[PDB]
C-alpha cells in the first residue's frame, strides 16, 4: 500500500 | 529470506501534448503486483499479480485516490525544478521517485529507502536514519530546506516503519506460495565453434525466481572476468528470468573452463562443464 | 541534460522447437528518457498487436521493458526487434538468434 507524496 | 517491497513512479512533462503523464508501479521483490497510468482512459489503480485481486473495494480506491493526488502534485514539482533549473517551458523533463522498505529473513525491518531523481539524475534522497536529507546540488538544497521545514522526513519514517512493513508482511503471506518459493535456474553449458581454433562456451541458466543470480566461467580455477561476456539478467514473461555467460576458448581446451552458479534457490553453488 | 541509449535482447520465452508456440519477448533496458518505439518484425513486417510491461526503473533510474508476443518458430522464418529511441539516429534492428 503507497505513502503519500508532497511537492519538490 | 529476505524480502522489499518498492513503489516506482515516473512523471514526464510533455510541453504541447497535454499536462504531464504520472505512472505508479508497484513491486514486492521482483514481482509487480499493482500499476496506475494518469493517461488511462479511466483512471484506476490495477491489479497485476493474482494474490492483490482479493484486496477490497476499499483497497482499490484509496490506492486510486492517492495517485490521482499524486498526478497532481508531480506536475506541481516539475513546474518547481524546471524554475531551480532555470529551464525553459518548452522541453520535456522527468521526475522519478523510489520508496519502500526491506525485511530480513525474519520478517524484521532491515532499512526504508526513498529518493528521488530529475532527468535520470540523483536529486534528493532520504537517509539511512529516515530522519535527515542529501541533496544532490544547491536545486535539490530549496526542496531540502522546504522538507525540513514541514518534517517530511518524520511522516516518511512514519510510513516506512509502520504501514510499508505491515502491507509487505501481508502480501508475503496472501502470496506466499510464489512471493516465498524460490525457483532454481535450469542450467547447460553450450559449444559453438567460432573457428578452426576458437569456440565459444555458453553458460545458460532459465526459469529462475527471484532474479538475483551469480554466473561466472571460471579457467584452471580462476575466475575469466574480463573475457566473459554476461548479458542482462532478462524476464521471460511467466515471471521467472534468464541469463547467460560466454566465453571464447581454444579449441581443444573445453575442459579447462567451468560455469559456477549461485542463485537462493541452489542448496549449494553448481559447477557445470561442457558435456559433448 | 543527459541521455541513456536502450541495451537490446531479443529471445524466446521458452527454448525453442521449431513448429510449436512460444513467445518473442523483446527487452530494452538501461534508457532514459522514458519514451521508445519498439516493433517486433516477422520477416521484416510489424507484427500486430505486440504487448508491453508497464513501465518501470532500475536502481541507476534508467528505464526497462519488455515487448511480446505469441509466435511459432520455423526453420525459415526470420524474426527481429526494430528499436527507436532520441539517443539513436535511425531505427536499431536486432535480429532474432535462438542460440542467444
Amino acid at each position: 500500500f503507497p505513502t503519500k507524496d508532497v511537492a519538490l | 529470506g529476505s524480502h522489499s517491497m518498492r513503489y516506482f513512479y515516473t512523471a514526464m512533462s510533455r510541453p504541447g501534448r497535454g499536462e504531464p503523464r504520472f505512472i505508479a508501479v508497484g513491486y514486492v521483490d521482483d514481482t509487480q503486483f499493482v500499476r496506475f497510468d494518469s493517461d488511462a482512459a479511466s483512471p484506476r489503480t490495477e491489479p497485476r499479480a493474482p494474490w492483490i485481486e482479493q484486496e477490497g473495494p476499499e483497497y482499490w480506491d484509496r490506492n486510486t485516490q492517492i495517485f490521482k493526488t499524486n498526478t497532481q502534485t508531480y506536475r506541481e514539482s516539475l513546474r518547481n525544478l524546471r524554475g531551480y533549473y532555470n529551464q525553459s517551458e518548452a522541453g520535456s523533463h522527468i521526475i522519478q521517485r523510489m520508496y519502500g522498505c526491506d525485511l530480513g529473513p525474519d520478517g524484521r525491518l532491515l532499512r526504508g529507502h526513498d529518493q528521488s531523481a530529475y532527468d535520470g539524475k540523483d536529486y534528493i534522497a532520504l537517509n539511512e536514519d529516515l530522519s535527515s536529507w542529501t541533496a544532490a546540488d544547491t536545486a535539490a538544497q530549496i526542496t531540502q530546506r522546504k522538507w525540513e521545514a514541514a518534517r517530511v522526513a518524520e511522516q516518511r519514517r512514519a510510513y516506512l516503519e509502520g504501514l510499508c512493513v505491515e502491507w509487505l508482511r501481508r502480501y508475503l503471506e496472501n502470496g506466499k506460495e510464489t512471493l516465498q518459493r524460490a525457483d532454481p535456474p535450469k542450467t547447460h553449458v553450450t559449444h559453438h565453434p567460432v573457428s578452426d581454433h576458437e569456440a565459444t562456451l555458453r553458460c545458460w541458466a532459465l526459469g529462475f525466481y527471484p532474479a538475483e543470480i551469480t554466473l561466472t566461467w571460471q579457467r584452471d580455477g580462476e575466475d575469466q572476468t574480463q573475457d566473459t561476456e554476461l548479458v542482462e539478467t532478462r524476464p521471460a514473461g511467466d515471471r521467472t528470468f534468464q541469463k547467460w555467460a560466454a566465453v571464447v576458448v581454444p579449441s581443444g581446451e573445453e575442459q579447462r573452463y567451468t560455469c559456477h552458479v549461485q542463485h537462493e534457490g541452489l542448496p549449494k553453488p553448481l559447477t557445470l562443464r561442457w558435456e559433448p | 541534460m543527459i541521455q541513456r541509449t536502450p541495451k537490446i535482447q531479443v529471445y524466446s520465452r521458452h527454448p525453442a522447437e521449431n513448429g510449436k508456440s512460444n513467445f518473442l519477448n523483446c527487452y530494452v533496458s538501461g534508457f532514459h528518457p522514458s519514451d521508445i518505439e519498439v516493433d517486433l518484425l516477422k520477416n521484416g513486417e510489424r507484427i500486430e498487436k505486440v504487448e508491453h510491461s508497464d513501465l518501470s526503473f532500475s536502481k541507476d533510474w534508467s528505464f526497462y521493458l519488455l515487448y511480446y508476443t505469441e509466435f511459432t518458430p520455423t526453420e525459415k522464418d526470420e524474426y527481429a526487434c526494430r528499436v527507436n529511441h532520441v539517443t539513436l539516429s535511425q531505427p536499431k534492428i536486432v535480429k532474432w538468434d535462438r542460440d542467444m
